[PDB]
């Protein structure tokens, strides 16, 4: 029976390969990126089919990014593929609340991207998953509410024209529509032109997510 | 096996030293310990002491105290006891047994005198060795015996004809003079209805001095 | 430290029959754990002490079954069931609960037998003794029972006193009997002053006072 | 004008079918004895995989089957005696399905990055590599089936199935009228027909050759999930996401059975047959998988080993065994 | 809605059989085919390959 | 020289308690111990980094635990197992005793490579738990049973037998116990006190929920380990002390610090009880495993 100890041998070989493959895999990191207004995907690839895998290294570190603004589909039939990636990336444009949805005027689009960040941070899927929050264009939106005020998209602001004051409360707004306040983290940073910058601030908070992680694999807790 | 062996007899004098030795053999000796016991002659046993043979932890009798010292040779598996300053009173029997148990924890005294060495004879007295004087008893079935006086040390083994007669025989135990040495008799019976023909002598044995003194006894 | 006392002091057994030898202690021999550490001894003549129970009840191999131990608190004691040949000698009783160990006063364990009457001989003193400058004469006693025996020396009917040594030999392994010898040691002038000389024997299993008697020249 | 047409037209068939239901199924089939409770214990455990498993196929051999997993591998098992006989790595980690051919030379992927793969088993140095890739699709692929060694048939999210043409790579026909995802598909015993059950909970039956849609069954309340025909060819089940399974009837042209409970909340994920027709498997969210019964809707039996939702399921084509797959990434052999 | 309209009418026209009959076609198709099932009758382990 | 110290003991205090703490340790430790395998050799999952861990501890835990009974019967009425298990008893105790104390260092040294350095250090782990775990938990500990096998063995006396490591002199006793607490305290209270405490001084000022949950759990391990420890180790080094002669108060001190001694070594035993509850029943995860593991 040599062929029967050939294909054992075979079968412990290509057995053996698996767990270096799988090791390499669960060293890495993989980031998923989201955006309602303009796809979400303008920023963030130029700073570095259906589906757009980008691949970069930083710091002895290796980083995936997932762009799933290519699937138009219906979003509940594909959604769970991605449970378990270290963390969701999501972009808001600042300069989106005066303007309106292109396909109707009676919808601000600022809203319709608050409403797609509820949907995704109180998914059942990402009841661990961190989230990481990007606010885009805060020049435009800083040279835009002196000319025009902040009170179209909130009837409840009550504030000064100005541009920290009128940051914080969106920020706070976006921070507030989260529910899950005992399982996970939102992190808010307003976007930089200085890529390097913007680019640490990813590093750090995936390095928090990691180190909560092993604190529940470990069993501190 | 689990038997231990002393030293032999000793004669000394008053104000001298001694010391006996207690060699044990058959079983771990650096398990137990080793306690000196004494009986002086027509006087109940006492106490004089315990060793440990094992980081030598020594107690003393409160009589005793001062007097008297314990070392043991944990190499050659063997303990001692030294005496010092000997009187007359001192002269008895000195035993040794293991007594107690020990170890890193169990630290006892509570277990049994169980193996009980042969012990050795002690004695004290202000004299020499002396040869012993042996005389014929005469008398008037009838009785026969040979007269031993003023000898020193015990023993002395006395015979009748060189031992060719056992029947009838009855030898006295030694007793001390108020002079300072021992005396003893022994006296054999034959019936008088050929007392004349027979002869009888005794053939005493002085060890200390290899005296035999040959006496012939008649009327 | 603890005295203990035990009795009868002597104690004669005749074959067949129970012996019962008691000591009881000063305090209570209960030691924290609880037991009672108190074991006999029996010491045969010519040997060392031998264990025969401890821990009150207990009896280590190599005892015959007959000597059994009870009792416990501060009263308890030996009892022999059957008595033999082999189990005559003295006997102890030791506690180890205390700092330090003690031992009993010892009782002698005699056997006993029908009293007999004693042959009571005379021996003169000889010449040799007389020119080396020392007079001794001897009362013999011979093959009697029991131990007691009242032998006092009557010269000229007149009573000495403090001048006699007295010898007891052990039991006789044949018939169970004693011998008892009474010493008169003079010098030449008092013997010389005296001419008659003989020994007064009171004997238990004697009727009468028998007594023998002797006169210079005729022996 | 048109539309009113059109719902009159849906009226008059609505009209013929009802007066076509003479007898219901359970009626007729109430003589028939229950058969024995179904118990089956796991013959095999499989494992190697270090990721969710979402797809499974079996061989025509009954022997080697191939599984489809999130780690981006795809296995060619051993049955008989668990030995890996392959490992193909995947280029796009994100799979949905898979399917391996009747020849035994070719598998086949697909998933979120809309293409298919043909992957060549039998090469002449014995290495596996990428035969074809297919491309075409607007939206994520589902579901894909082998016609023979040389045609494929796969069905996507953009509400269209198409034939394709290995050699060639091209799109041959198109089948169109959907109106959400198309999420399962299920060819003929005979390969001249087949159907795929939409998000529209609705299902059709398709032409090979003709490229027309033929007939339109209804009656689900949510997504349907899972399709097979019945060994015959007369007839499929499909299981949908409302918790409920149902059987139809292409002469009959319209539901038979249906098999649920009312302890039942959960979705379910793969369906699949039995060599005779007899035990309609299924698969369930709730980590259960449950053995129906085709003709009297009584369970008959559990299946309970995987401590996460199954996904994939299926039938060897001798009937001596039954694979499931679930997301704990186990994979295991029943008899 | 054209197509709609078309579609209908071509699965409108086709013949349809009583339920009954399919019914029994497949609970003949069971019956015949329920001898050698592995599934529901279980094999000997001298003929099982697992 | 000098007069001799002879032990004294109480007949409850060493018949009534004593058998009941080792009863209700025994009892305990050996259902902890048994559930913790059971549901680590039942999950079918994998074996993460700590998975790996918990069961050598739960293992050397179980090697402990067997021992007991032969310490209750020895102190009850006395020792009938003949000069064999004289040997082995100690032989258990010791390697037991040694590498259940060497695994908690080897924890720590994991739980700070995986928080501290939390992205390069997945291959230290690794190596570690599958390499160096036998080098420096199990071999140390079967060589240092040596002693066990020599100087251990059952003396007679009267009609009672003990068990005890018989020594020649008093020196090899000092020698030993200073060995022993080089061993059980200083090497792994070292490691053990200065991981946890640079963990928690990076796990203080955050405002987060889990971070603030974990700081407890560790500062509860800290604290667990030397009050159960110490005041053993604490009458053994006096108890050494007075052995070199350097503490002269009398004869009632050595009795009273033998029984401090021997009520607070029984305390030290709960140990292999006090492990699976902190190590196993406190972590979410755990408890998952072993509900998955009930059906
Ligand atoms: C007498 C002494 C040496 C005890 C002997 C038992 C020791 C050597 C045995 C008992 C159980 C064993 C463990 C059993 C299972 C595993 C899981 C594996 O993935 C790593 C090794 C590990 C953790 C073993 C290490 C060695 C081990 C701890």
């Amino acid at each position: 029976s040599a062929e029967d100890k050939a294909a054992v041998e075979r079968s412990k070989m290509i057995d053996r390969n698996l767990r270096e493959d799988g090791e390499k895999a669960a060293r890495e990191v993989k980031l998923l990126l989201l955006g309602a207004g303009e796809s979400g995907k303008c920023t963030i690839v130029k700073q570095m089919t259906g589906i757009v895998e980008t691949h970069f290294t930083f710091k002895d570190l290796h980083f995936k990014m997932f762009d799933v603004t290519a699937q138009r589909s219906e979003r509940k039939k594909w959604i769970h593929c991605f449970e378990g990636v270290t963390a969701i990336i999501f972009c808001v444009a600042l300069s989106d609340y005066d303007l309106v949805l292109a396909e109707d005027e009676e919808m601000n689009r600022m809203h319709a991207s608050m409403k797609l960040f509820d949907s995704i941070c109180n998914n059942k899927w990402f009841t661990d998953t961190s989230i990481i929050l990007f606010l885009n264009k805060k020049d435009l939106f800083e040279e835009k509410i002196k000319k025009s005020p902040l009170t179209i998209c909130y009837p409840e602001y009550a504030g000064s024209n100005t541009y920290e004051e009128a940051a914080a409360y969106i920020q706070c707004q976006f921070e507030d529509l989260n529910k899950r306040k005992d399982t996970k983290e939102i992190y808010t940073h307003f976007t930089c032109s200085t890529d390097t910058k913007n680019v640490q601030f990813v590093f750090d908070a995936v390095t928090d997510v990691i180190i909560k992680n092993n604190l529940k694999d470990c069993g501190l807790f | 096996q689990v038997q231990l062996v002393q030293s032999g007899a000793e004669v000394k004098k008053p104000g001298a030293s001694v010391k006996v030795s207690c060699k044990a053999s058959g079983y771990t000796f650096t398990s137990y310990g080793i306690s000196w016991v004494r009986q002086a002659p027509g006087q109940g046993i006492e106490w004089m002491g315990w060793i440990s043979t094992y980081n030598g932890n020594r107690n003393y009798a409160q009589k005793v105290q001062g007097r008297v010292t314990m070392t043991t040779d944990r190499s050659t598996s063997t303990a001692y006891m030294d005496l010092r300053s000997l009187r007359s009173d001192d002269t008895a029997v000195y035993y040794c047994a293991r007594h107690g148990i020990t170890g890193a924890r169990n630290y006892y005294y509570h277990y049994g005198m169980d193996v009980w060495g042969q012990g050795t004879t002690v004695t004290v007295s202000s004299a020499s060795t002396k040869g012993p004087s042996v005389f014929p008893l005469a008398p008037c079935t009838a009785a026969l015996g040979c007269l031993v006086k003023d000898y020193f040390p015990e023993p002395v083994t006395v015979s009748w004809n060189s031992g060719a007669l056992t029947s009838g025989v009855h030898t006295f135990p030694a007793v001390l003079q108020s002079s300072g040495l021992y005396s003893l008799s022994s006296v054999v019976t034959v019936p008088s209805s050929s007392l004349g023909t027979k002869t009888y002598t005794c053939n005493v044995d002085h060890k200390p001095s290899n005296t035999k003194v040959d006496k012939r006894v008649e009327s | 430290d603890v005295v203990m006392t035990q009795s009868p002091l002597s104690l004669p057994v005749t074959l067949g029959q129970p012996a019962s030898i008691s000591c009881r202690s000063s305090q209570s021999l209960v030691y924290t754990d609880g037991n009672t550490y108190l074991n006999w001894f029996q010491q045969r003549p010519g040997q060392s002490p031998r264990r025969l129970i401890y821990k009150v009840s207990n009896r280590d191999s190599g005892v015959p079954d007959r000597f059994s131990g009870s009792g416990s608190g501060t009263d308890f004691t030996l009892k022999i069931s059957r008595v033999e040949a082999e189990d005559v000698g003295f006997y102890y009783c030791m506690q180890n609960t205390h700092w330090p160990l003690t031992f009993g006063g010892g009782t002698k364990v005699e056997i006993k037998r029908t009293v007999a009457a004693p042959s009571v001989f005379i021996f003169p003193p000889s010449d040799e003794q007389l020119k080396s400058g020392t007079a001794s004469v001897v009362c013999l006693l011979n093959n009697f029972y029991p131990r007691e025996a009242k032998v006092q020396w009557k010269v000229d009917n007149a009573l000495q006193s403090g001048n006699s040594q007295e010898s007891v030999t052990e039991q006789d392994s044949k018939d169970s009997t004693y011998s008892l010898s009474s010493t008169l040691t003079l010098s030449k002038a008092d013997y010389e002053k005296h001419k008659v000389y003989a020994c007064e024997v009171t004997h238990q299993g004697l009727s009468s006072p028998v007594t023998k008697s002797f006169n210079r020249g005729e022996c | 004008q048109l539309r009113q047409e059109a719902e009159q037209l849906k009226n008059q068939i609505r009209d013929a079918r009802k007066a076509c239901a003479d007898a219901t199924l359970s009626q007729i089939t109430n003589n028939i004895d229950p058969v024995g409770r179904i118990q089956m214990r796991t013959r095999r455990t499989l494992r190697g995989h270090l990721a969710k498993i979402y797809a499974m196929h079996w061989g025509t051999d009954s022997r080697l089957l191939v599984s489809a997993s999130q780690d981006g591998k795809l296995i060619i098992w051993d049955s008989y005696t668990t030995n890996k006989v392959h490992a193909i790595p995947l280029r796009s980690s994100w799979v949905m399905t898979c399917a391996y051919a009747p020849s035994g030379n070719y598998v086949a992927c697909g998933g979120l990055d809309n293409i298919c793969s043909i992957y060549n088993l039998k090469t002449r140095e014995g290495n596996v590599r990428v035969s074809r890739e297919l491309a075409g699709h607007t939206g994520y692929l589902s579901c894909c089936r082998f016609l023979d060694d040389n045609q494929i048939v796969t069905s996507s999210g953009d509400t269209t199935c198409a034939l394709w043409d290995i050699e060639t790579g091209q799109q041959t026909t198109t089948f169109t009228g959907h109106t959400g995802d198309v999420m399962s598909l299920s060819l003929a015993p005979d390969t001249r027909l087949f159907v795929s059950g939409a998000c529209d909970a609705s299902a059709k039956l398709w032409d090979v050759r003709e490229g027309m849609c033929r007939q339109t069954f209804t009656g689900h309340e949510s997504d349907i999930n899972a399709i097979c025909f019945f060994p015959n060819g007369n007839a499929f089940a499909t299981g949908s996401d409302d918790a409920t399974c149902r059987l139809f009837d292409l002469r009959a042209d319209q539901e038979l059975m249906t098999y649920s409970h009312d302890n039942i909340i959960c979705g379910i994920t793969s369906v699949s047959f039995s060599k005779s027709g007899r035990l309609l498997l299924a698969g369930y969210d709730d980590f259960n998988c449950n053995v129906w019964d085709a003709l009297k809707a009584d369970r008959a039996g559990v299946l309970a080993g995987h401590d996460n939702r199954v996904s994939c399921l299926g039938v060897t084509d001798d009937g001596m065994a039954v694979a499931t797959g679930s997301w704990d990434s186990f994979l295991k052999i029943w008899n | 809605a054209r197509k709609l309209v078309e579609q209908l009418k071509m699965e409108a026209n086709i013949d349809r059989i009583k339920v009954s009959k399919a019914a029994a076609d497949l609970m003949a198709y069971c019956e015949a085919h329920a001898k050698e099932d592995p599934l529901l009758t279980p094999v000997p382990a001298s003929e099982n390959p697992f | 020289m000098k007069e001799p110290c002879f032990r004294e003991e109480n007949a409850n205090f060493n018949k009534i308690f004593l058998p009941t703490i080792y009863s209700i340790i025994f009892l305990t430790g050996i259902v902890g111990n048994g559930l913790v395998i059971l549901v680590m050799g039942y999950q079918k999952k994998l074996r993460s980094m700590t998975d790996k861990y918990r069961l050598h501890l739960s293992v050397a835990d179980l090697l402990f635990v067997i021992t007991l009974p032969f310490w209750a019967v020895d102190a009850v009425a006395n020792w009938y197992f003949g000069n064999f298990l004289c040997k082995a008893v100690h032989v258990i105790y010791t390697v037991s005793l040694y590498s259940s104390v060497l695994i908690l260092a080897f924890i720590s040294l994991d739980r700070y490579l995986a928080i501290v350095h939390a992205t390069n250090s997945q291959r230290p782990r690794k190596l570690l738990a599958e390499k160096v775990v036998y080098v420096g938990v199990w071999i140390p500990a079967l060589l240092l049973t040596i002693p066990d096998f020599i100087f251990a063995n059952v003396s007679e006396a009267d009609d009672r037998y003990i068990c005890d490591r018989f020594y020649p002199n008093d020196l090899w006793v000092v020698v030993f116990q200073f060995q022993h607490i080089m061993v059980g305290l200083i090497l792994p209270g070292i490691v053990i006190l200065s991981c946890y405490c640079i963990i928690i001084s990076k796990l203080s000022h955050s405002k987060g929920h889990q971070k603030r949950k974990a700081l407890k759990t560790t500062v509860i391990l800290i604290l667990a380990f030397f009050a159960c420890w110490l005041p053993y180790y604490i009458g053994i080094s006096i108890d050494s002390f007075i052995l070199l002669e350097i503490i002269k108060q009398g004869c009632e001190f050595e009795n009273t610090v033998h029984k401090w001694i021997s009520i607070t070594e029984a305390l030290a035993f709960f140990h292999c009880c006090l492990n699976p509850i902190l190590y196993a029943f406190l972590g979410a995860k755990f408890k998952t495993s072993a509900q998955h593991a009930l059906t």
